[PDB]
């Protein structure tokens, strides 16, 4: 579909059987979801942005459905205020910026 | 405002 | 143009007569640039990112040319790891997300 930017680009995603609301972010190198207990082995890591860095758990090869579109990749879980879908997953669903 | 680097 | 997301969507912008590189950021409500001097008065403001809150200087009604397209809006100047063009200016140039 085509999403205007008058409002935050929030969409419904599905991960770990759960349905969620996440922001489509072209400015995020990675996908970061708010605290959740996913079964699986993870590796610790740090990501930063405005304000500094936060510690997150890295999970690989997680199936994620973005608005009916399937994708699979690395998901970071941590103390983020919003669920964010980054480029690693947007490239998989063919998302482009147009103007 | 999320870069995420 | 149509920009894919295999790489950070960085484009050249012109502001205050200067040329800069900035990230087209759908996950940012605001436009935040690394510290620079812009003409006109500014007001202290605070904004939040992934790592927390920072103090910024707010400049209103600043003309900015993004890849040739003109926009005139609020620009925040502060300690950001990368210059970002947020939704406040992306809507003026008619940027949309498509997949």
């Amino acid at each position: 579909p085509q999403i205007t930017l008058w409002q935050r680009p929030l969409v419904t995603i599905r991960i770990g059987g759960q349905l969620k609301e996440a922001l489509l972010d072209t400015g995020a190198d990675d996908t970061v979801l708010e605290e959740m207990n996913l079964p699986g082995k993870w590796k610790p890591k740090m990501i930063g942005g405005i304000g500094g860095f936060i510690k997150v758990r890295q999970y690989d090869q997680i199936p994620v459905e973005i608005a009916g579109h399937k994708a699979i990749g690395t998901v970071l879980v941590g103390p983020t205020p919003v669920n964010i879908i980054g480029r690693n997953l947007l490239t998989q669903i063919g998302a482009t910026l147009n103007f | 405002n999320x870069p995420i680097v």
